[PDB]
């Protein structure tokens, strides 16, 4: 019956004020909640504890830009002058006591997007299949893409200037710890295909601009 | 001032698994220790908790009876005994301390409950191609399940290291790459070794990367 409901996503412009909402039940309008921040490759961090009376004690290592407010059944997480490194999943939590039994409900989490960051074209590294892999009758090309923003790229593979889609696996762009994005693409080949051509290419398209690396058998 | 978990891994449905959590940077009986998990696709869920003196113990109704929590004060370690494991227990399990709020969390450890067979990765060096800066790496191919750990030179190298998120291929197997970006002149003075560890398949490999 104890329910924490929050929105799934929210976008804000760079340097603007941001407000995240967490709504408790009507039978639980009195309760104190906590805010947690979930960043990739990291332990969820304690942001602040927010009581109904409006009092709030921030967590160790939390900027002055973070605020909290109580209104009726709503609990707010305010961020003034929102910075790129505030891109995370913000999760609200609430505690209670029924019987001796302990109860703790987490909200669904809100994914906050910070827009208006400077554009950055991707860096591209392309690796040929290794000699040991070719021995094992396998061949994979590795295209590594990094340091781009926004986090949307298109990868196209070519064999001697002619497109390949047959054995391509590409990741979703993911946030680096420098607030830019990374991604990788693998083209699988037989040793025969790899040898029968003069070169292979990985072409990365990002916001209308293109970066291409080429690799060749030796 | 950090927390560190262990014991995670892949187990078949119905079997057992023990998780541990070592504490450091603060005293022992000052906080209650809790376990919080996050299953794929779902939000955070409180699992179990034990008081500062092991007086009170809590269990989610989802893990009622099947789970057993206990505390140690000597090595400052808490434990979670997981019996009668089901597929639904598949999650990242975090340990966290609490005096009212979960103010500090551990890195988390992955527990997979599945009928799927473990598979160890093949590890291939990605050699520097023939200035100023050079990229080299290790391809870690076709493994299951997550995670694998990659380091360089037994942890002595972290500068310029970028380990990429895994791709999950249509085959159901994972594959990732780790690359270091180094000055070209270091290629002749520095030995570069990738340390790959895939615990579930007992696969621990140190591969030399050379031009």
């Amino acid at each position: 019956q104890l329910v924490l409901t929050q929105s799934s996503s929210a976008s804000f412009s760079l340097g603007a004020s941001a407000k995240l909402t967490c709504t408790l039940s009507s039978q639980h309008s009195t309760y104190t909640i906590e805010w947690y921040q979930q960043q990739p490759l990291k332990p969820p961090k304690f942001v602040m504890e927010l009581r109904k009376d409006g009092s709030h004690n921030t967590g160790d290592g939390i900027p002055d830009r973070f605020s909290g407010s109580s209104s009726g059944a709503d609990r707010y997480l305010s961020i003034s002058n929102i910075q790129p490194e505030d891109e995370a999943i913000y999760i609200c939590g609430v505690g209670d006591t029924i019987k001796e039994q302990f109860v703790y409900v987490f909200g669904g989490g809100t994914k906050v997007t910070v827009l208006g960051q400077p554009k950055a074209a991707p860096s591209v590294t392309l690796f040929p299949p290794s000699s040991e892999e070719l021995q094992a009758n396998k061949a994979t090309l590795v295209c590594l893409i990094s340091d781009f923003y926004p986090g949307a790229v298109t990868v196209a593979w070519k064999a001697d200037s002619s497109p390949v889609k047959a054995g391509v696996e590409t990741t979703t762009p993911s946030k680096q710890s420098n607030n830019k994005y990374a991604a990788s693409s693998y083209l699988s080949l037989t040793p025969e295909q790899w040898k029968s051509h003069r070169s292979y290419s990985c072409q990365v398209t990002h916001e209308g601009s293109t970066v291409e690396k080429t690799v060749a058998p030796t | 001032v950090q927390l560190v978990e262990s014991g995670g891994g892949l187990v078949q449905p119905g079997r057992a698994l023990r998780l541990s959590c070592a504490a450091s940077g603060f005293t022992f009986d000052d906080y209650a220790m809790h376990w919080v998990r996050q299953a794929p696709g779902k939000g955070l869920e409180w699992v179990s908790g034990i008081s500062w003196n092991s007086g009170s113990r809590g269990y989610a109704d989802s893990v009622k009876g099947r789970f057993t929590i206990s505390r140690d004060n000597a090595k400052k370690s808490q434990y979670l005994q997981m019996n009668s494991l089901r597929v639904e227990d598949t999650a990242f399990y975090y340990c966290a301390r609490m005096n009212g709020t979960f103010d500090y969390w551990g890195q988390g450890t992955l527990v997979t409950v599945s009928l799927a067979s473990t598979k160890g990765p093949s590890v291939f060096p990605l050699a520097p191609s023939s200035g100023g800066t050079a990229a080299l790496g290790c391809l870690v191919k076709d493994y299951f399940p997550e995670p694998v750990t990659v380091s360089w030179n037994s942890g002595a190298l972290t500068s310029g290291v970028h380990t990429f998120p895994a791709v999950l291929q249509s085959s159901g197997l994972y594959s990732l790459s780790s690359v270091v970006t180094v000055p070209s002149s270091s290629l002749g003075t520095q030995t570069y070794i990738c340390n790959v560890n895939h615990k579930p398949s007992n696969t621990k490999v140190d591969k030399r990367v050379e031009p």
